[PDB]
């Protein structure tokens, strides 16, 4: 694809933020879907993050542990190879679907079009509400990670 | 009466045709490397020489005898070590990091040396590996003597059949993946036997951790 | 086109509706490399072999005993195995398993050939090929129970091991 | 079809020319392999497991030679044995199946019209005619698959518990 | 045995040979042929294993069982070759 007739370019000023022109050097259809993918996992990162240094808990975990070390007590426990189970399958058929695509024809196949539309809530003002809320939630995140990381408490400042 | 610079001593009516007929050149296979070609001047892109590299020239050795193999085996038998090694690296790098499999009474899995790390487990255990080896190289072996001749038509070098679905429908990129399966197994081979050199004598791989 | 279970995923190739309880799932495709023929006597044959163990763990977990069974002792269904080859009558078993299993590679072996046999036709039918329709609809419902009896046995198997020696509900 | 699996038909080679033929083969082991001798070494076994049954039982319910060994016929074998008698049977038997080893060459190379499992052996000329030997015959292999079952479940018993003719 | 008396079994111009070199068992069937291969190659490997490996042979106790079974390996050599000569032969 090409990135200019993409969705997800400067809200208010309209052109594309390309100044290392890095559009050109992959394929644009692959970088949508790494970013929407990265966007998503990273929204799902700082919602448990928060989550779990608020202390919801979870049906059947009695382990309580902040954030900042639940990876460790975690996977040392188990829950965190159920987890990877379940990722592994998930991921094993966005491999099969999008890797035959990489470069070349990517066929109906919109990227990040997975068809999770029950509700049927798709909108274009949504997906580009679902790219800047991404954007925004891997800098939040990677913030979040850094400061945690350095001892501080719950907000994290 | 052909490609070899002599008739193949295989006599005529059972074998020579079939030895002495064309075979597909070095040029038609997917292995050229820029890395190579990447200097001022001449040069290749997306990551492929616009020739192969051949110093020795082994690929056209066919045409003084045909007890030399065909260029159709040799990419199955570099196809063939990439992947061996690619495994062999990858599991040497995850076992020296310490991770390994439950375990029980009978069975320990816990042993950092890759060099003696089966020398440990139990006759059964590697028993299995290497008779699931031994069973599938040798089952999925047919029409390797074919290759050797040159006959790539019941074989495709290289081609299992085992997730060739998931190449890409499109020439260009179908090439672009192969040739990173190339690469990456090269390197996991260069990268297998450096560690084997460095653990036989020290010092062969400098940048060493195991 | 695409798979009924994965719309997102093109379907496969070898699946396309003509056996029982298809729905194009198969993101490894493995029929694709090993005949389907195989895969689905395969199927078959596991969802019976699970789905007669589910009735035979909660019947001796119960308390059903087989006549002259009791004399193995206070034996449950989680520790009836070991008793059982070590008393010999697992043996007799695998001797009746494998003469029905004669039989199995016979008709395995005839579909692969081409005698026209179903999957899973043994001809054991009780009267009920009397109707074509009613045959698919009751291969149909074999086939979704067997799909649901392998998890079925799985969960029941392990939820047992992990409570160790427990009861008919493991809740 | 095939009569004893009917969920699928017989092999080429049970079409009922032979005697005792329901179809039965589930591995193709007689077309694999020529069925004539298959036919002769059944026949053979089934006469072997005959002849010991009755003998069993006879020895068990008392029957034995006048200068013989008063022992059951699970030591019976031991004791004869030990007293020479078998040798003389065994070289006794070993004529008739060297002669075998002919028959069984002419029969499988067509020399000779010879049916498996015959010596020629009809004082009372019980099947001179067609009829009367399919009828004879299908009786006869009939008793060789059952006498054949009927001594493994016999000696068995006998050497894993109790003894008598009823085990 | 007369020279008239003997089969044409050469087959230097195909690439496979008939299925009259197997002799007897040149109907038996090509998957029978593996699967007996492999039974034959696993007892026979198990009995030389028992033999001499597992337990030293010791003069005096040789079972003879084992000894028997030992020959199964060359069996299953010939057993696999027939399996593949059947598998080329489509029979
Ligand atoms: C043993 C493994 C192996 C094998 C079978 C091959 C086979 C092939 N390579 Mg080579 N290749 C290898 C390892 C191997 N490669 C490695 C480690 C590298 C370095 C990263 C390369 C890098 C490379 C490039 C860049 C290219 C090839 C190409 C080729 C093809 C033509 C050359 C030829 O005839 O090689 C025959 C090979 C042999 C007879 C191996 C002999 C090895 C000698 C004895 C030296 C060993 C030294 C030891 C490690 C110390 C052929 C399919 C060309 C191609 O595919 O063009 C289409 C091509 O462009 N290869
Ligand atoms: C699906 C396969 C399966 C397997 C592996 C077993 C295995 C076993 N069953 Mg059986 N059982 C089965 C199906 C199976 N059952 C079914 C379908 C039923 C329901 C009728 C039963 C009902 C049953 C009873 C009532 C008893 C056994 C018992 C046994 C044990 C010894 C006798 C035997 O093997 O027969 C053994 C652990 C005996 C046992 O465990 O005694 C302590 C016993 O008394 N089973
Ligand atoms: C349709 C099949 C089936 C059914 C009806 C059940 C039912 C149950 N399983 Mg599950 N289970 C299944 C398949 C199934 N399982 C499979 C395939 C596995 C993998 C081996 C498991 C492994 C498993 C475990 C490890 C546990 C359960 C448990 C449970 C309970 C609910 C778990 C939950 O959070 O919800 C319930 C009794 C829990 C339970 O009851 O533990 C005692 C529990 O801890 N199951
Ligand atoms: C060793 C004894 C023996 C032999 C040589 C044969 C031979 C034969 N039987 Mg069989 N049969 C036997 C015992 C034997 N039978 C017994 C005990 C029964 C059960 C009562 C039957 C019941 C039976 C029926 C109902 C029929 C045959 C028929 C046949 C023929 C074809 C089937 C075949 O593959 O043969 C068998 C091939 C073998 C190699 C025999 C050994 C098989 C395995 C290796 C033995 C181990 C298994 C088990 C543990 C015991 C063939 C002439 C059919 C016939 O008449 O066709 C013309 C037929 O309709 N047989
Ligand atoms: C790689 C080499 C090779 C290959 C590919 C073949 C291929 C062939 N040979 Mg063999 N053969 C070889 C080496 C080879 N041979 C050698 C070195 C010898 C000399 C010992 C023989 C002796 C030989 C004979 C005598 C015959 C064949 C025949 C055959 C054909 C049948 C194969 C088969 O399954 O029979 C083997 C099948 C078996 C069931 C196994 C037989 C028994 C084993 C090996 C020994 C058992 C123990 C022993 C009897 C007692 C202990 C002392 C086939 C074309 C047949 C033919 O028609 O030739 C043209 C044939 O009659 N071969
Ligand atoms: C490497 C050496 C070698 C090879 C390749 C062969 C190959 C063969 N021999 Mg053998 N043979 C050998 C050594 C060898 N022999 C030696 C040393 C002897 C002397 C003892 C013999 C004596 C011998 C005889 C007398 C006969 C053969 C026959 C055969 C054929 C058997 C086909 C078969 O298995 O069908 C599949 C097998 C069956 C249908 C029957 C299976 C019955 C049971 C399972 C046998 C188990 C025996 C095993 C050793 C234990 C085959 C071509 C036969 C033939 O027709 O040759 C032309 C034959 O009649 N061989
Ligand atoms: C009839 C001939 C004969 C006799 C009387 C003996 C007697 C003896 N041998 Mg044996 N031996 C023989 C032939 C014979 N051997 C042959 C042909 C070989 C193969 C080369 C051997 C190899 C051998 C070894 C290596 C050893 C003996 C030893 C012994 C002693 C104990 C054996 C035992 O208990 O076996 C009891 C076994 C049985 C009652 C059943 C045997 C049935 C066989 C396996 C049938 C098949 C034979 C086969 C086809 C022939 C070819 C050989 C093949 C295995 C390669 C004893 C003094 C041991 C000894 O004295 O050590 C100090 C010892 O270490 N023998
Ligand atoms: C089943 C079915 O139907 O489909 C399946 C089947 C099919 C087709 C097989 C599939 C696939 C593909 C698979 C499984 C691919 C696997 C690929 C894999 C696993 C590839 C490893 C590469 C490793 C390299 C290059 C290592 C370099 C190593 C280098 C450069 C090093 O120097 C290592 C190093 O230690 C030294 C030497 C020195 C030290 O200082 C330390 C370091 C770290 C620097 C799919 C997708 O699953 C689909
Ligand atoms: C698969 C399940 C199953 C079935 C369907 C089944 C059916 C029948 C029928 C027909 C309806 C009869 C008539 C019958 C009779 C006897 N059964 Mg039996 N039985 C089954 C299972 C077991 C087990 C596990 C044992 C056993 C035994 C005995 C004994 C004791 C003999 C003794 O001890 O002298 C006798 C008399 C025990 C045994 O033999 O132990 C040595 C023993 O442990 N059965 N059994
Ligand atoms: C789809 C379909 C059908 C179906 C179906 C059905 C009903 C399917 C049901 C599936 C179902 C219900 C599947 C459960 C899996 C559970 C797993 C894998 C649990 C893992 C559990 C793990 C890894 C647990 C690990 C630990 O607890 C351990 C061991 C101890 C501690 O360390 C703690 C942790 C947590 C680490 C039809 C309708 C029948 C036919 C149709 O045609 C097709
Ligand atoms: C653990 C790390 C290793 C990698 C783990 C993940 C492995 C995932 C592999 C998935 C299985 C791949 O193999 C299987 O993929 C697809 C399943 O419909 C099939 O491929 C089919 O679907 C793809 C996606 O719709 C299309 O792009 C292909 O053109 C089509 O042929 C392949 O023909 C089949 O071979």
């Amino acid at each position: 694809g090409n990135v200019n007739n993409m969705i997800g370019k400067y809200s208010v000023k309209g052109t594309v933020y390309d100044p290392l022109n890095l559009a050109s050097t992959y394929d644009n259809n692959w970088l949508r879907e790494a970013e929407l993918k990265h966007g998503r996992l990273c929204m799902l990162a700082f919602a448990g993050f928060i989550a779990n240094d608020a202390g919801w808990g979870l049906p059947g975990l009695d382990i309580k542990c902040s954030s900042v070390e639940a990876h460790d007590k975690m996977v040392e426990s188990g829950h965190m190879w159920a987890l990877l189970a379940f990722v592994s399958v998930c991921e094993a058929l966005h491999f099969s679907v999008i890797i035959p695509k990489l470069d070349g024809d990517w066929g109906d196949y919109e990227p990040g079009n997975y068809g999770l539309d029950p509700f049927k809530l798709d909108t274009p003002a949504r997906r580009e509400a679902e790219l800047k809320n991404g954007r925004a939630c891997m800098l939040a995140f990677s913030g979040i990670v850094t400061q945690a990381a350095l001892g501080h408490p719950a907000p994290y400042w | 009466a052909g490609p070899m610079y002599d008739e193949p001593l295989a006599p005529s009516g059972m074998g020579r045709e079939f030895i002495n007929k064309e075979r597909a050149p070095l040029s038609s296979y997917v292995g050229a490397s820029q890395e190579l070609a990447a200097f001022p001047g001449g040069g290749g892109k997306e990551g492929m020489a616009p020739t192969p590299w051949d110093p020795f020239c082994f690929s056209e050795l066919y045409k003084v005898s045909a007890n030399n193999p065909d260029v159709a085996w040799l990419r199955e038998s570099e196809l063939k070590h990439g992947r061996m090694a690619m495994l062999a690296i990858t599991g040497v790098m995850v076992q020296s990091t310490g991770f390994h499999l439950p375990g029980n009474a009978e069975v320990s899995f816990a042993n950092s040396d890759w060099v003696s790390a089966p020398t440990t487990l139990p006759p059964v255990v590697w028993g299995q590996v290497l008779a699931f080896v031994a069973i599938a190289e040798g089952q999925t072996s047919e029409g390797l003597f074919d290759l050797w001749l040159g006959d790539t038509s019941k074989r495709e070098p290289g081609n299992l059949g085992w997730g060739s679905g998931l190449l890409s429908k499109d020439k260009k990129a179908a090439d672009k993946m192969r040739l990173k399966e190339l690469k990456n197994g090269r390197l996991a081979m260069l990268a297998i036997m450096g560690v084997a050199a460095n653990h036989f004598i020290p010092g062969a791989l400098p940048g060493c951790i195991y | 086109a695409k798979s009924q279970a994965l719309p997102f995923l093109e379907k496969p190739a070898s699946l396309d509706g003509s056996m029982p309880g298809d729905v194009g799932f198969d993101p490894l495709g493995l029929s694709s490399y090993f005949p389907l023929d195989w895969m689905r006597e395969a199927e078959i044959k596991h969802g019976r072999v699970c789905m007669l163990a589910i009735v035979g763990y909660i019947a001796v977990d119960i308390g059903i005993r087989a006549p002259g069974a009791e004399k193995l002792g206070s034996l449950t269904s989680f520790t009836a195995h070991n008793a059982a080859v070590t008393s010999g009558h697992m043996w007799a078993l695998l001797g009746v398993a494998g003469i029905a299993e004669i039989a199995g590679m016979a008709g395995i072996a005839a579909t692969l050939n081409g005698s026209g046999r179903a999957p899973g036709d043994f001809a054991f039918d009780g009267g009920f090929a009397k109707d074509a329709a009613k045959l698919e609809r009751f291969k149909l419902s074999e086939i979704k129970h067997c799909r649901l009896a392998m998890m079925a046995f799985s969960g029941l198997v392990t939820q047992d091991a992990m409570a160790n020696g427990m009861g008919f509900p493991y809740f | 079809k095939s009569q004893a699996l009917p969920f699928l038909e017989a092999p080429a080679k049970l079409d009922g020319s032979m005697a005792g033929d329901k179809g039965f083969d589930p591995l193709n082991l007689a077309g694999s392999f020529d069925i004539n001798w298959m036919r002769e070494a059944e026949l053979k076994h089934g006469r072997i497991c005959m002849l010991a049954w009755v003998g069993y039982v006879a020895v068990d319910n008392g029957f034995y030679v006048p200068f013989a060994p008063h022992v059951s016929s699970l030591a019976a074998h031991d004791t004869a044995v030990k007293s020479g008698q078998m040798l003389f049977l065994l070289g006794a038997v070993g004529v008739v199946e060297a002669l075998s080893y002919n028959a069984i060459n002419e029969m499988m190379s067509g020399q000779t019209d010879r049916r498996p499992g015959d010596f020629s052996m009809d004082p009372f000329k019980m099947v001179d005619t067609p009829e009367k030997a399919k009828s004879m015959l299908e009786k006869e292999i009939s008793h060789c698959r059952l006498a054949m079952m009927a001594f493994s479940g016999v000696v068995t018993q006998s050497a894993l518990t109790g003894h008598g003719f009823p085990y | 045995l007369d020279r008239s008396e003997a089969a044409d079994t050469w087959w230097g111009d195909k690439d496979y040979p008939s299925s009259v070199v197997l002799g007897i068992g040149k109907d038996v069937p090509s998957s029978i042929y593996g699967v007996t291969s492999a039974i034959a190659f696993s007892v026979g490997a198990y009995c030389i294993a028992q033999s001499n490996i597992i337990n030293i042979l010791s003069g005096s106790t040789v079972n003879g069982f084992y000894v028997a079974g030992a020959l199964l390996v060359p069996y299953s050599w010939g057993l696999h070759v027939a399996a593949w000569i059947q598998k080329q032969n489509g029979k």
